[PDB]
DNA sequence: AGGGTGTTCCACGTGAAACAGGGA
DNA sequence: TCCCTGTTTCACGTGGAACACCCT
């Protein structure tokens, strides 16, 4: 459960 | 305990200040300690280098040192669990000014990172700052804040003149502002063995610097990061080289000198 | 007569600026022009590559800005007869209090180097500036001062997001301060053109930039500087690389840049 | 290095 | 070294 | 069809005769010309050179000579399809005897190699034969068979009286044994071109030979085959320098060796 | 006392055998022992690095073996009045029918060499035998005549294939002919140490010979003969490398060879 | 100087 | 013209880095 | 698609040999 993407 | 503050410092540009800083808190942090990676650079190459692009992130540490906020709130978790990020932009080079106004009051404004610093030394076990190519106020309270120095040397001719230069003003500090301030090690980097302006520069460097060049525990020999294209590839990827290549040779040097600061 | 002048500059640390700026200036000399060298970083890197070593430099460039001295006696004749050099200090790094208390009223602390230049312009043909790596007031004075400007790129990951806050710096400057600066190019620096990286880097930068790089006003290709350590070793001896080693792979690259810079 | 004033270097 | 039937090079 | 018999031939030892009678063989067999190699030194040096131990030959050129068995029976196959090998080994040695009992009565074993090549005659573009480091019975033999001559000269100074007596043999031989023999040429050998004595060497000799040394057919320059280790390496592997390294100079010197035969 | 007789023999063609054997001569008469050499090869190369030309002399070592004349008359004094020479010429090359006809009336036509030499054994302390490029009757004499045997091994290929089997001729006369036949030591010559190929050659001969290989006395260092021009330059002069340039390192090297046979 | 009759030599 | 220089020019080994296709 | 390989390419150091001025 890492969410919503930044990032990459 | 509280942390040991590692700054890595040399006035000459480009000599790998934060490639040693990302990788040295990165190969720190794998042990399962507590790392706060600094970055103390305008042009904010360690933040680049574990994947942080530069308007993504709402307040720097400029805004610490101006006190619009306390560092506890502008650190970010990174892709490791045990290394965190206090990041950097170029509005960090307005602190150049703001030096100049504070030390026109209270001699203060060497100290302003090392004020700023207080609340989270308990909370790491180590602090690795990564400081600009000068000699001016930046890297004056990267070195003014810290128990301990890294000197990263590209083996080259500038480097003669240039070390004898950081010294001094090392030892400037250590009998004035930061008396507990150690030489932690002296570091080759982008390590060509083969060359005679390596092998010369070396020797030269040999004859004032020797206890002070970073060497192992196993082997005895002198540790040095070997000029590794992959280490020069790594932060393109958002990635300290231990999570890029871990079998390669300059990932397996920096785990080296993880090795040596962590024994004492 | 007017002199062009021309600066070298990057923010990023250890990118070929000296190695260029003294090399491009002993190959303008070449060619029977006249030739001043201002040293405008505190490192002082530029002097040292001539065999000025520094306890020997009476006054320099950061006693001109005062009004201590003219330009005129700070001046250096070289080994070089068609080359002079305006020599850099430690002293030069108290020049950035000397900006920041005339931004509070005067604001006018931009154009410092400028007007040193004034009393030389007319006798030379060309003025070669090579500033320190930072974007603080020592390379703003001197992008300010310069007619135009070379930005030596070393292929590495950190170029593509440096170089584009360089000239947003040189964009700014281009709106306010020096309208008729210009990008004299994009000059590629310790090229090696096997590297994935290195390729890597030059397509992103040709994709933007492309119409700004160095060419060769005969065949065409692109001009870069090679890795070649001759041209590290060349300051240990003093000397600009073309009395060093002049048939060696950097002198031919610093020669064909100083031609495809005496025509347009 | 043989013949002129001050200035060596060398 | 793969052949080898041959006394053999290769 | 009529095979052109060549003689590679020196009497003073270790001037490139294997060398040459492998690498012109080979050179010629990639020109999809019909190739055999008779190895008629007791050394078997040439044999070696293609990578047959000599445990695996079990019947040799001794036994052609005899007629104990038929040459198309002792010939091998190599590791190119257009090359032949007729090998030989430690036996050869006794042909030397053969001959002195050959003279007692019939006076002809001079003729010996030449009879027992005109059944595979027709079967060839070129047969080259490879001979031993005197002027005795076994190299009276190949220069009675062969339609012409390459000469080996290593450019040092007993080439100079060998040579004289190696033409002199061959002049004898032009009015007695065959007089359809003729020089087709001397190719220096192990050449090394700035040596003083090299210089020296072919001074002399082109004085009275110029004529007679190889010539490349369109730039007129000498054919000289390098010294070069990879030549040396070579027949370590079993192979000609063309399957070992292709591209080095001692190869690209056979190359340029073959096309000035395959003229005329 | 009596002679020690050293025959220098090796079946490769070109490896040093009359270097070795004119300079040893040379290294061993300055000295001042009474030192004969014997051009005991139809090259004669030998008799043409002291300044003999084959038209000077009137009667040879060919003569001595068919009985025309004894030893003592076809001696010469040579420019050194310490070595004293048994001059050959192409004539020598009719001794092998004489041979098959000398082996076909007794045992005696290996030993011609031997019982030719008895007359002058008593007269030197040194007697030196260079050889042909070749196993039969002129190297037969010459191992046969002898009490050591010097070997020089040129580091390349075909010497692995070559030692292995001058040796087994070696061991057949020394259960036969000369029981008393003893190898004097390995002479590395023409020999630059760098190569790979001269490294593995040397190291293949090392597992089986290191021995027999020939060392000095005041370090242990292998005695290695280099390549040197002036060793190839010297007999145009008409002149041991001693008399030449007695400087240069071949020089030195048969020196050494000289200084540490003379202790046996 | 040596014998006369100058042969090679030295 | 001798015995030194140090300078230039060449072959050859060394190792990093790319990559080729063989790994299944 | 990671992977181990062997190969190809290229900078750089090494040393022999020539040579050019330097010595007297
Ligand atoms: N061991 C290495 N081998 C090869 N490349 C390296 C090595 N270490 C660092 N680099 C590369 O060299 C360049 C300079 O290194 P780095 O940016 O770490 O220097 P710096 O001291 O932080 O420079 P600046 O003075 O600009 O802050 C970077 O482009 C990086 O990718
Ligand atoms: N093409 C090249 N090959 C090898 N080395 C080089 C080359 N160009 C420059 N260098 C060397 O690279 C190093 C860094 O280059 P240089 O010091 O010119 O960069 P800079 O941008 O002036 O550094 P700073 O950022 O400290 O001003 C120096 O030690 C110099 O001798
Ligand atoms: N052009 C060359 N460059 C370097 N090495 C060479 C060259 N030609 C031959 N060689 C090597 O030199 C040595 C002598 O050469 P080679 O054996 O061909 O001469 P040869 O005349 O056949 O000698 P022999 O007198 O024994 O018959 C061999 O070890 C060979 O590997
Ligand atoms: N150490 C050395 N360095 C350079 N050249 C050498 C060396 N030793 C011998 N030579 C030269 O190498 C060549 C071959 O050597 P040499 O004639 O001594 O071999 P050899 O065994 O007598 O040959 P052959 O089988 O023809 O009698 C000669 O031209 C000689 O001038
Ligand atoms: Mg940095
Ligand atoms: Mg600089
Ligand atoms: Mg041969
Ligand atoms: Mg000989």
């Amino acid at each position: 459960k890492n969410k919503v993407l930044g990032r990459g | 305990m509280m942390s040991e503050i590692i700054a890595v410092a040399n006035q000459k540009g480009g000599v790998g200040k934060t490639t040693t800083a990302v990788n040295l808190a990165a190969s720190l942090a794998v042990h399962e300690k507590k790392i706060l990676l600094i970055d103390f650079a305008p042009q904010a190459n360690a933040t680049s280098s574990l994947g942080f692009r530069r308007d993504k992130i709402d307040y720097d540490i400029y805004h610490v040192l101006i006190g619009r906020k306390q560092i506890s709130q502008v650190i970010l978790k990174t892709q490791m669990p045990f290394l965190d990020l206090v990041p950097s932009n170029l509005g960090l080079a307005g602190f150049e000014k703001t030096f100049y106004d504070s030390q026109d009051e209270n001699k203060r404004g060497e100290l302003m990172l090392k004020n700023a610093l207080e609340s989270v030394v308990g909370l790491y076990d180590y602090i690795i700052i990564d400081s600009p190519p000068a000699l001016g106020p930046l890297t004056i309270n990267s070195l003014s804040a810290a128990h301990s120095v890294i000197i990263p040397i590209q083996c080259e001719f500038f480097a003669l003149e240039g070390t004898k230069l950081l010294l001094n003003t090392i030892r400037m500090l250590q009998k004035s502002t930061n008396p507990k301030l150690k030489i932690r090690g002296f570091l080759p980097t982008m390590h060509v063995p083969q060359l005679n302006l390596t092998k010369g520069v070396l020797a030269e460097l040999f004859k004032y610097f020797d206890s002070e060049f970073f060497r192992d525990s196993a082997t005895g020999e002198y540790i040095m990061i070997p000029k590794s294209v992959k280490l020069a590839e790594s932060p393109s990827f958002g990635k300290p080289i231990l999570l890029y290549d871990i079998k390669s040779n300059g990932s397996i040097a920096y785990q080296k000198l993880a090795q040596s600061i962590l024994q004492g």
